[PDB]
RNA sequence: UGAGUGUUUGUACCACAUGUACAGGAUAGGUAGGAGCCGAUGAGACCGGAACGCUAGUUUCGGAGGAGGCGCUGGUGGGA
């Protein structure tokens, strides 16, 4: 039923006791057995139902020490908004024109960022992106008139999170390989970030239980106050 | 059946006016064009 | 669902006079009444269509699938497909959505927090909506009443009184409602076709409000009924 | 003004089981990670039983046997 692995760092975590921060992302370091650099993702399941219009949250939130994995990214833009694409480095560099070869070529980009007046032209292609998510959404920042931020924020590790409809919102704080230290410093960002994103029409406790778990490792609750 | 209505002003909600219509006369809201003292000048009052 | 006080009068003849009713979540209610006795005001009132005279009706903030009586057909051209598909937001989204990519390139640092709030909202109201729902609908068709596709691409005008009573109760169910308010739903339909609304209805794990003269058909789905009262104007 | 039994319950943990529409290899619940994962701590495939079942199949227990399969990849779909 369970690998001798899993259950090993199963016997090493406690379902009962919610670890604080620091022992948390040791205990995911320890619990991911497989050897591969596996990423550190948490959980928060928060009170609020997606369901209402209002409750349902999408952003995107900068990572200080990044995700561990460098981001490919796709920036629409012309003339002036290109030549800022230029000068950040985006791994594509495109226009309306470009958007038709995108569809079907160079994917895999990690993020789109499309200039607003490009956004009327890029809607036809993001309504292919749509279903895969790639298009660029003006809450998580995405859609800028400049791209520069968009860009180096890419490279920084931006994270885009979204509250699945269930409440619970998944994101990868960063790799094994990554410091616990910076691990647990990223944690405290998606914590800071998600108290700030706490809608006003939110009532009771925001949390109803935070996880921490590598991609192959279980889940450890870990202390919210903590 | 004759009842005692109150005409209030539709541009400042204003209950300016009282009289009295006959409901089976007049079923619907009566409306007349009156003055408006707060807002000075003549205003389209419904009953309420 | 609860009503306080409830009064309305169109001219000289009332319909609520201190009328009041509670109902729980969850409750299949049967709505009776003699022709007139306000079965279909009281819904235009939840739908807050109408307004009390005096008192104060009040409902949940969920959303709700509203049957009507009488079939809604704007435009006489309009196609079944056409008049289904008006059931989902999707479309009247788009249109609000394309119209603020337009602002969005007339307008350089004017409007563009208004516009890209507005954008924002959109794209997530959208999301709520599956723009899958395309599919869904051509499938909802063949497993809900065996609704021919020829009938798919024909005036709704043209339809049979028992075919666009099929259609309407497929629209509610297209909308994805929360609350369903049913108004006379197997007015026209044939005896095969009530099979199926029935075992539904039984099945529909909401609360679901039925306006209904068939004793029958409510008898198998009805755990409250509430009846309007003509002559005293209460529920 | 306190002990028990039993019945009936409303609620919360904990185990369990279910997810079959169109297409898609076919039984596709969502989200996120995911190229690597799993098996002599007994794999694949075979067989019986039981369960579910939309009748397609799927879930699971067991007999033997002893070492394999799975995923990525590929197309499909809105979604793999
Ligand atoms: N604008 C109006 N002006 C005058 N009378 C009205 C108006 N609206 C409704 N009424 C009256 O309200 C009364 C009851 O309202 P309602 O239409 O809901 O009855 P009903 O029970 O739903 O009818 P049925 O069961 O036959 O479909 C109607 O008989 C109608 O005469
Ligand atoms: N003016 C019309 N134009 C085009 N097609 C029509 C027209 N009238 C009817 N049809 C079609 O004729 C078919 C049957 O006609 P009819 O109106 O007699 O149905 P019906 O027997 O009355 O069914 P029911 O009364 O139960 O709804 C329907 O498919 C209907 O869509
Ligand atoms: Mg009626
Ligand atoms: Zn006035």
């Amino acid at each position: 039923k369970k690998s001798k692995k899993m259950q090993e760092a199963l016997k090493k975590v406690d379902a009962t006791k919610a670890y604080s921060v620091e022992e948390a992302v040791a205990l995911a370091k320890d619990t991911n057995i497989a050897k591969f650099d596996a990423t550190v993702e948490v959980a928060y399941k928060l009170n609020v139902d997606p369901k209402k219009a209002d409750q349902q949250i999408r952003g995107a939130v900068v990572l200080p020490n990044g995700t561990g994995k460098t981001q490919t990214v796709l920036v629409f833009a012309k003339g002036e908004k290109a030549k800022e694409a230029e000068a950040a480095g985006a791994d594509f560099v495109g226009d309306d024109d470009m958007v038709a070869k995108i569809q079907g070529g160079w994917f895999d980009f990690d993020v789109v960022v499309a200039t607003p007046d490009m956004m009327a032209t890029v809607g036809k292609l993001g309504r292919v992106l749509g279903p895969k998510g790639l298009m660029p959404n003006p809450k998580t920042g995405t859609v800028t008139m400049d791209v520069t931020k968009a860009v180096e924020e890419v490279k920084a590790g931006k994270v885009t999170y979204r509250v699945d409809k269930a409440g619970n919102i998944h994101v990868p704080i960063g790799k094994v390989s990554f410091d616990n230290e910076k691990l647990v410093e990223n944690f405290n960002t998606i914590n800071d970030v998600l108290l700030k994103a706490k809608p006003s029409t939110a009532k009771g406790q925001y949390i109803k239980n935070i996880s921490v778990t590598t991609t192959f490792g279980p889940g450890i609750h870990v202390d919210q106050a903590s | 059946m004759r009842v005692n209505i109150t005409l209030e002003c539709t541009s400042c909600k204003e209950r300016n006016y009282l009289t009295n219509k006959n409901k089976r006369n007049n079923p619907d809201r009566l409306e007349k064009q009156k003055y408006c003292p707060r807002e000075r000048k003549v205003t389209l009052h419904r009953e309420t | 669902m609860r009503g306080q006080k409830m009064n309305l009068t169109f001219g000289l003849e009332e319909v609520y006079e201190d009328a009041e009713f509670h109902l729980g979540d969850f409750d299949k209610v049967g709505i009776v009444g003699v022709n007139g006795a306000g079965k279909t005001t009281l819904f235009r009132l939840l739908l807050r269509e109408l307004k009390l005279d005096k008192g104060k009706i009040t409902i949940g903030n969920s959303r709700i699938g509203y049957l009507p009586q009488e079939i809604i057909i704007m435009d006489e051209k309009m196609t079944v497909l056409e008049f289904l598909a008006e059931g989902r937001p999707i479309k009247k989204m788009e249109t609000e959505l394309n119209y603020i990519y337009e602002k969005l390139t007339v307008v350089d640092d004017d409007k563009q927090d208004r516009l890209l709030k507005r954008m924002g909202w959109l794209q997530e109201q959208l999301e709520y909506f599956d723009c899958y729902e395309a599919e869904s609908i051509l499938l909802d068709l063949v497993d809900s009443m065996q609704i021919d596709f020829d009938l798919f691409d024909q005036p709704i005008s043209e339809l049979s009184g028992g075919q666009k009573s099929k259609i309407s109760f497929a629209k509610v169910l297209y909308s994805k409602p929360e609350i369903l308010l049913l108004d006379q739903p197997t007015n026209h339909l044939d005896s095969s076709t009530k099979e199926f609304v029935t075992k539904y209805l039984k099945s529909y794990r909401g609360s679901v409000l039925i306006i209904s003269h068939d004793i029958d058909f409510l008898n198998q789905i009805i755990d409250k009924i509430m009846y309007i009262d003509k002559v005293t104007h209460k529920i």
